[PDB]
DNA sequence: GGCTTTCGTCAACCCTTTGCTTATCTTCCCT
DNA sequence: AGCAATTTAAATAGGGAAGATAAGCAAAGGGTTGACGAAAGCC
RNA sequence: CUUAAAGAGUCAACCCUUUGCUUAUCUUCCCUAUUUAAAUGUUAGCAGCCGCAUAGGCUG
């Protein structure tokens, strides 16, 4: 829905890599609006366990499992552009 | 790519105003460079330069004489003379509200950097003076030169120190060009052969006579280059600005 | 053998009476 | 139950008086802030 | 680990008294405020009488 926003000046000064910047993306960058009903916001039911959802999750997870070996052979520039394409397709869907 | 943390409105009182034998007033840049390396030691954040400005500063005393300190009988062996007043050695005292801006290089979040600087400043002592109060320090970064000026203008309001150099000597130009003199460092005279009465026995010690440079006070926004206000330890047993002599 | 107390020793001025700087501000533009 | 119209011009000038004085007293204090050297009891 | 490290300036108060800022003034002349126009917006929500009604109907 929206990208995380980093207010931190040292983090904005230094962070460059993919995960090394992503570890600085916290809940306070827009997601944590006011925070008084957090315990109700994290008590969760598990009614998704159905037939077609579980097989779709399994087939896509194994697809990722089989292709993630080429992901580590990518460069920083690739990872950023590929994940931008993935985010654009995800909001499209 | 530069990173700074600014502590604004550092109200400090009890400052040892005796900068040297011939300078009494604002503490020199050797004091604030010493404060910077003090945090490099206690907090571990290694500090290149410090830009310090004076919001307020009053030397205790009149316009021609400083208020001397009533000494206490603290030496050993002069009991019996303790009923009379202790003799006064000259140490002027002063109060000062300062604004400090430390060049640091940091790799963690700004909150733990602010907390480390706050925990240092709560146990620090500006020029022998107890830090009465200080605002919460804030981190600002100088990516480019416009960002350097952003950090510069974030110390408003304060009168920072810019180096204007020595032409012939200190007294002559202080009358002629009317600039202020202060300790930019020290000159080593003799090696000290007795380390028994010192802080460390292994750190090499020298008797020193303070060298002085001539400086001016300019408001931090009116300073064109922030490197001319950031004092740092130069390799001539002195301190110096990054931008050199202010023109 | 230092060691710590108290008493004796040695001096002598020509002053002057605020500024230092002086604060972080909108044109294009299209949505 | 809000509606109250538009432009146009607002004076040119001549003067802002000098002469007097602006006290003389008397006060304005010092009191502590001495380290080396030398006798001289004392562990 | 910053000419680091350390330090009680205390006290006291009679500014007095006196007073002549007076004097004379010409503001003054001048002159076009002119011309319009729907108050509309239903512009009123009444008078009796048929009734227990301050429910509901009728009469003009």
């Amino acid at each position: 829905h929206k990208k995380g926003l980093v207010e931190d000046p040292i983090y904005r000064a230094t962070k460059t890599m993919f995960t090394e910047t992503l570890q600085c993306v916290n809940v306070n960058g827009g997601w944590f609006n006011y925070g008084d009903n957090i315990d109700e916001c994290y008590k969760i039911d598990t009614s998704f366990i159905t037939d077609t959802y579980v097989k779709q999750l399994n087939r896509y997870r194994k697809k990722l499992l089989a292709t993630k070996h080429i992901w580590f052979t990518l460069g920083e520039d690739q990872k950023i552009a590929i994940l931008q394409e993935c985010r654009v397709a995800l909001m499209l869907g | 790519m530069r990173k700074f943390i600014i502590v604004k409105n550092v109200k400090v009182d009890g400052i040892n105003a005796k900068s040297s034998d011939i300078t009494v007033g604002m503490p020199p840049a050797t004091t604030f460079c010493g404060l910077g390396e003090t945090m490099s030691i206690k907090t571990g954040i290694v500090v290149k330069a410090v830009s310090y400005g004076s919001v307020k500063f009053e030397v205790r005393g009149s316009r021609f004489n400083t208020s001397v300190t009533k000494f206490a009988w603290q030496d050993r062996g002069n009991g019996g003379k303790a009923n009379n007043n202790s003799p006064i050695q000259p140490k002027p005292l002063a109060d000062g509200v300062f604004t400090l801006c430390f060049e640091v290089e940091w790799e963690d979040c700004a909150e733990v950097l602010v907390d480390k600087v706050t925990n240092f400043i709560n146990t620090a002592r500006i020029a022998g003076g107890t830090i009465a109060s200080f605002n919460k320090p804030f981190v600002k970064v100088a990516k480019d030169a416009e960002e350097l000026a952003s950090v510069k203008n974030a110390m408003m309001p304060c009168y920072v120190v810019v180096d204007c150099g020595v032409e012939v000597n200190i007294f002559e130009d202080a009358v002629n060009r009317k600039l202020q003199p202060m300790v930019n460092g020290y000159k080593k005279l003799e090696k000290i052969v007795d380390n028994k009465h010192m802080r460390d026995k292994f750190t090499p010690a020298y008797l020193a006579t303070p060298t002085y440079t001539m400086i001016g006070y300019k408001m931090v926004s009116n300073v064109d280059n922030f490197d001319q206000a950031l004092w740092q330890y130069g390799e001539n047993t002195k301190v110096k600005t990054i931008g050199g002599i202010y023109n």
